[PDB]
């Protein structure tokens, strides 16, 4: 019986401590309000962080933005009604070439 | 028909003015 | 509406008050004032839908090895549960169940 | 019995925000072929109360159209659902526009039932003739005192269990906490059993409501929020000249920022002359106030309800010409002058008068 | 309580006022040292329509100034009917004529109409983040009802005895 | 609250939501041996070999300046893991990646190493900081306990305490006393000390509509002339 | 108290002896 009594305490433990996590989530939120009313550095000290994987993408020169977000929402919401509608590929760096060349029997490599 | 005879009767000797509506959720009420 | 005034009574026509004041003062605020940069001791606000993940179960332990039972339940879970994972997911009651069976027989 | 109709139905919990129905008195009129109304109460508020105005003798409304008093969502015999937002509740009179084969309506509201009504408008301006809201503004109330004590009032009555509380100790709890005697008496009134002695319980959902109100976010129902957008539509104001929910300084400011038709006060935004009176939101028990409001909303559902933008008032309707916009018209060769815009039947999608009128002109040529 | 450690490793090229790394946060901040606070008016009234006589004598003054100091005005009044007739006409089409003429040229109007929709976006950010929480916080509380069901057990097995 | 209404929000020309293989002109092609002469390319299959190796090497160089703290190192595991982890876990089918996804993030993780070799990957500042702010409150508690006083959080555990017996004394008629009731519970005293303190405002707007920040002072005007300092 | 509640609707002044006679009516 000791052995349920360990488990089902941890197993409680793992999930109150994901409970305090939204329930103190929504107790920070409260004093949160209108993020359009906030100036630029200080809505990202409220998101504690984003200044740190900011400072990530431009010292890795990745300022090609959403590049690393793997659902680029903003990138979709700019391209609604684009030209050749598309996003930028997932962890695409500005630097990186790909491109390869052969020779073939042909002329332009046909 | 008949209900709202009573009800206005009624009405009539307290000389309170009275309107249909009133009439009518009187008898609803009395149904209900 | 599209005729609000002319260009120098045009900032008169944004405040909207909550209270019956008057006169009314007619700035409208645009942002909250921040002067000095101070560290928040609010937790940050990312913290806010992340599912059950590996620092639950990390930071559990981290509490409760401050208690002297808390100190018990995490040595006999890390070393005598036939488990592949630290992120118990009860899905049925078969453990629970049969622990109870074997224990009822007294 | 004939003028007072209330269809009879139990709410139902939802969890799809389009399957919400919407339950109300309907208040026949008084002659055979009349438009519709559809009116909202106050958050929280009985729609009878409002049934001795829309039947008064005095203001004869009836005499210009069918009222409909429709509650909505999460409120008394309404279908209940956790969602308050106003595009998902603007959608739900449509369908019952629909399912009433309702194709346009006047729309009126008190309160926050005049936002609701304005909303509706914002969302469907076609099915919309106007809007006349009373004591209402688009405005973000949630900081005005008035909002803030139904909001506080809605808080305690969360705490109210009615499986272990007596009704001896209902009526103490309300009259201790509930200081207003008009919020107390409404919601008294929405307390109420269920069938087989059951227990006893709001009308309205105070769970969902209450969360709505103490998140005091975009999506309570004291916010306005700019998704909302503009109502294109006829709009007329009214309110108390000591009003506690619109501040006659900067509180009308709102409706020309979304009402594109608004002209301004004395002609579409009204103040009732009046004393300072925390009862005075609730105009329909006062005779002054009531007298008035019932006296400019005849006069806007006569001549200023359902009539083009660009024409003054309903006179000019047959006799006053709009002018065109060059290259409108699929003709080709279509010599471009002034018209009148064409006003349709109040219910022409579920009747066949069109169809009827045609043949009888035939009969004529 | 066991005793923690003194201190972590302390950086010797990164401090609060000269960060090493770059990010437009620090310049945000320095960006608004720089023009200060929202100069926010305490009155009743904006400053331009009180002094509008006023500022009407201090525009015309330096207009005057302006033309009792410029001696050779017609001079520079020809000299820019070239560039004015020019610019104009080439630049009309692309400013105002695309609005009834030939093409939209919408890409500037998609900027605007998808901004306006991200400030719909932050301004429910609450409501937003709230419902996702919802859903997370059912699949919580329905794993906590079996330490719910185990404590009872003890009782249980008590009055079946 | 708000939805996006454009159904066709995550269309692309390739797909729906398609970030891995965004349609271009110049599409990859196959080669045959028979008719190919020479070629220059750079892809090889070094990607594996090369990501076992920056993992080891981001570890072990950011664990330099962690001065052995063991939970520290621990946690930073777990982090490090979840930059790894992220092409694994992923909506972007990173298998399906234009020009090879193995490739793209092992090279995108080396121009992380490098900036950790160096001790100035802003990770690593963001750990310091952090740690050092950790560590400052965990020694004035050990501070506290030593002189035999009450930390600031014993306080309010005890005062918790206290009042779910109040509580549970109270409600006898039932007696499931939930985890939504032992919340409220201390949300009721969290705000009241949060309250309590005297923190920079947080929020825009106060009880009224107007904003909290010292620049929301208009009339009426009744302050005078700034005093100077006093000897 | 049905009877009082629709006649408080009204704004109708009534007296006791009014409402017991509406009672008296539906009850016989
Ligand atoms: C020895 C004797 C000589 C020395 C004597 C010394 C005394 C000198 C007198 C100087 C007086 C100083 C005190 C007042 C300073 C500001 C004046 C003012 O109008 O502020 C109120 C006005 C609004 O104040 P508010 O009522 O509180 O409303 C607050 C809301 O934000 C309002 O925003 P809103 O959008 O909601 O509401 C409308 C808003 C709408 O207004 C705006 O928001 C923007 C208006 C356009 C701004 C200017 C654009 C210029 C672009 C740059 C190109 C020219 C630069 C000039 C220098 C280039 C190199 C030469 O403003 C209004 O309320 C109505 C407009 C009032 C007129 C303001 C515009 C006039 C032009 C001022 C620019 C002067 C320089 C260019 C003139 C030609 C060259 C000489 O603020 C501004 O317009 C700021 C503009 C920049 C201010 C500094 C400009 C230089 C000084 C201006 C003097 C103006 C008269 C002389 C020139 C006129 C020529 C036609
Ligand atoms: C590859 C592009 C074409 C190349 C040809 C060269 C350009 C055309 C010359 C004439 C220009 C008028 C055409 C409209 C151009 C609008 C494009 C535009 O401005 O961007 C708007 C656009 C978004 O704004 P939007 O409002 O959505 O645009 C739609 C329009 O508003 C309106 O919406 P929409 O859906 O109706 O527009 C559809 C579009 C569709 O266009 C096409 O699909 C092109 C047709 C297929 C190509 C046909 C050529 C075949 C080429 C291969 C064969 C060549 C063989 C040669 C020999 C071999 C050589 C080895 O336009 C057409 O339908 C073209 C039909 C022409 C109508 C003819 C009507 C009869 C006229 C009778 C009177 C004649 C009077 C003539 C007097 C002179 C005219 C003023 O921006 C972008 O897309 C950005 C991406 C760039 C797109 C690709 C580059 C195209 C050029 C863009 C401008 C420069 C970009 C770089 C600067 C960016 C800022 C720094
Ligand atoms: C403003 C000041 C600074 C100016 C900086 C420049 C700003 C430029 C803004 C971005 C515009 C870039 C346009 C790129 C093409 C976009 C359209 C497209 O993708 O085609 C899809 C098109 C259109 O397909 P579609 O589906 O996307 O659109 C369909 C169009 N309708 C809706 C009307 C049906 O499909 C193609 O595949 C055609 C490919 C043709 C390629 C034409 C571009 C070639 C040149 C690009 C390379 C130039 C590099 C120069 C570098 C110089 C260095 C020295």
């Amino acid at each position: 019986l000791d052995d349920i009594e360990n488990e089902l305490s941890f197993h409680a433990a793992i999930w109150l401590n994901a409970y305090a996590d939204y329930t103190m989530f929504l107790f920070e939120l409260e004093e949160y309000n209108d993020p359009n009313d906030y100036l630029m550095h200080e809505n990202f000290d409220f998101f504690r962080g984003l200044e740190t994987e900011l400072e990530e993408l431009t010292e890795t020169h990745n300022y090609i933005p959403g590049a690393k977000d793997d659902v680029n929402l903003r990138g979709y919401l700019a391209t609604q009604f684009a030209w050749g509608k598309k996003v930028i590929s997932f962890y695409r760096h500005p630097a990186d070439d790909f491109k390869c060349a052969k020779a073939t029997k042909n002329m332009l490599g046909r | 028909a008949p209900q709202n005879l009573e009800v206005e009767n009624i009405l009539k000797r307290y000389h309170i003015n009275y309107t249909q509506a009133l009439i009518d959720e009187l008898v609803d009420w009395k149904t209900g | 509406t599209l005729q609000w005034g002319s260009l120098a009574e045009r900032p008169m026509v944004d405040r909207v008050m909550s209270t019956s004041t008057w006169p009314v003062p007619y700035y409208q605020r645009l942002f909250k004032a921040y002067p000095i940069r101070e560290k928040k001791d609010k937790m940050s606000l990312l913290l806010s839908d992340i599912d059950i993940d590996d620092t639950n179960w990390y930071q559990a332990k981290d509490f409760l090895r401050g208690s002297f039972r808390g100190r018990q339940i995490v040595d006999y879970v890390e070393n005598n549960i036939a488990s592949n994972t630290y992120i118990l997911i009860q899905q049925d009651v078969a453990n629970m169940a049969k622990a109870y069976v074997h224990d009822i027989c007294g | 019995s004939r003028i007072i109709n209330h269809l009879r139905g139990d709410p139902v919990y939802q969890d799809n925000t389009k399957d919400v129905s919407l339950r109300g008195t309907f208040l026949r009129g008084k002659y055979d072929d009349l438009p519709t109304m559809i009116f909202f109460t106050e958050a929280c508020d009985l729609t009878a109360n409002w049934i001795p105005f829309f039947t008064n003798p005095q203001y004869d409304i009836l005499a210009h159209r069918n009222v409909w008093l429709l509650n909505p969502r999460n409120f008394g015999n309404s279908d209940r659902h956790p969602s308050f937002d106003l595009q998902e509740m603007s959608d739900d009179v449509m369908r019952f526009m629909y399912s009433q084969k309702i194709s346009m309506a006047t729309l009126g509201g008190h309160g926050i039932g005049g936002k609701i009504a304005l909303a509706v408008g914002c969302y469907h301006a076609e099915r919309v003739t106007g809007v006349f809201s009373i004591d209402s503004s688009p405005m973000d109330q949630r900081y005005h005192e008035a909002f803030k004590e139904f909001k506080g009032y809605v808080n305690a009555l969360t705490e109210i269990n009615f499986k272990t509380w007596s009704d001896k100790d209902v009526k103490v709890f309300l009259k201790e906490n509930i200081k207003d005697p008009k919020w107390r008496s409404i919601f008294t009134n929405n307390i109420s059993k269920n069938a087989k002695t059951q227990s006893d319980s709001f009308n309205f959902e105070i769970n969902y409501l209450n969360h709505n109100l103490n998140f005091n976010k975009a999506d309570s129902l004291g916010n306005w929020a700019v998704k909302n957008g503009i109502y294109t539509g006829r709009a007329h104001f009214i309110f108390p000249e000591y009003s506690r929910w619109v501040h006659l300084a900067t509180n009308t400011l709102p409706m020309h920022k979304v009402c594109a038709r608004v002209k301004g006060f004395g002609h579409d935004i009204f103040y009732v002359q009046g004393d300072e009176n925390p009862l005075n939101h609730w105009v329909y028990d006062f005779e002054n106030y009531a007298n008035v409001v019932a006296s400019k909303l005849n006069k806007f559902l006569h001549s200023y309800d359902g009539v083009h933008a660009l024409l003054k008032d309903r006179t000019e309707i047959g006799n006053f010409m709009i002018p065109d916009r060059i290259k409108s018209r699929n003709d080709s060769k279509h010599i471009y002058g002034d018209y009148s815009p064409a006003h349709l039947h109040h219910n022409w999608r579920f009747n066949h008068i069109y169809e009827k009128h045609d043949e009888l002109d035939k009969k004529l040529n | 309580m066991k005793k923690p450690m003194a201190k972590a490793y302390e950086h010797p090229y990164n401090s609060e006022h000269h960060p090493l790394n770059f990010s437009a946060v620090k310049i945000a901040e320095t960006f608004h040292d720089f023009i200060g606070p929202e100069q926010v008016s305490p009155h009743y009234e904006s400053f331009a329509m009180s002094r509008k006589f006023l500022l009407t004598f201090w525009g015309g003054f330096f207009v005057l100034n302006f033309g009792m100091a410029t001696v050779d005005l017609n001079w520079i009044m020809k000299s820019t009917y070239i560039p004015w007739i020019f610019w104009f006409q080439l630049m009309y089409f692309y400013v105002e004529g695309k609005n009834s003429m030939f093409m939209p040229l919408l890409q500037r109007f998609y900027r605007r109409a998808a901004a306006n929709e991200i400030f719909t976006m932050e301004a429910f950010y609450h409501e937003n983040i709230e419902n996702k929480l919802r859903n997370l916080m059912r699949i919580t509380k329905g794993q906590l009802e079996y330490w719910d069901i185990h404590t009872s057990y003890g009782e249980i097995r008590a009055d079946s005895i | 609250g708000y939805k996006i209404r454009n159904k066709s929000i995550f269309w692309t020309r390739a797909g729906w939501k398609n970030n891995w293989h965004p349609k271009n002109f110049n599409a990859p092609r196959p080669s045959y041996g028979e008719f190919t002469m020479g070629i220059r390319c750079r892809n090889d299959h070094h990607s594996f070999l090369r990501y076992v190796q920056t993992y080891r090497n981001m570890s072990r160089h950011c664990k330099q300046y962690f001065l052995g703290d063991k939970q520290l190192e621990e946690t930073f595991i777990l982090g490090l893991r979840s930059l790894f982890l992220v092409p694994y876990d992923s909506q972007c089918l990173t298998d399906q990646i234009k020009h090879g996804g193995e490739r793209r993030f092992v090279d995108q993780l080396d121009r992380d190493f490098e900036l950790i070799s160096y001790n100035t990957h802003p990770y690593q500042l963001f750990t310091y900081t952090v740690r050092n702010e950790h560590l400052a409150w965990k020694n004035e508690q050990y501070e506290k306990i030593q002189k035999g006083e009450k930390t600031f959080e014993q306080e309010l555990l005890d005062y918790l305490d206290e009042q779910v017996l109040a509580e549970k004394a109270k409600l006898r008629d039932g007696q499931n006393f939930s985890i939504e009731r032992m919340t409220e519970i201390a949300l009721h005293v969290f705000r009241k000390a949060r309250a309590g303190k005297v923190r920079p405002a947080q929020d825009v707007r106060g009880p009224d509509g107007n904003v909290n920040d010292f620049l929301e002072q208009r009339r009426p005007f009744e302050h005078p002339n700034p005093t100077g300092v006093t000897h």
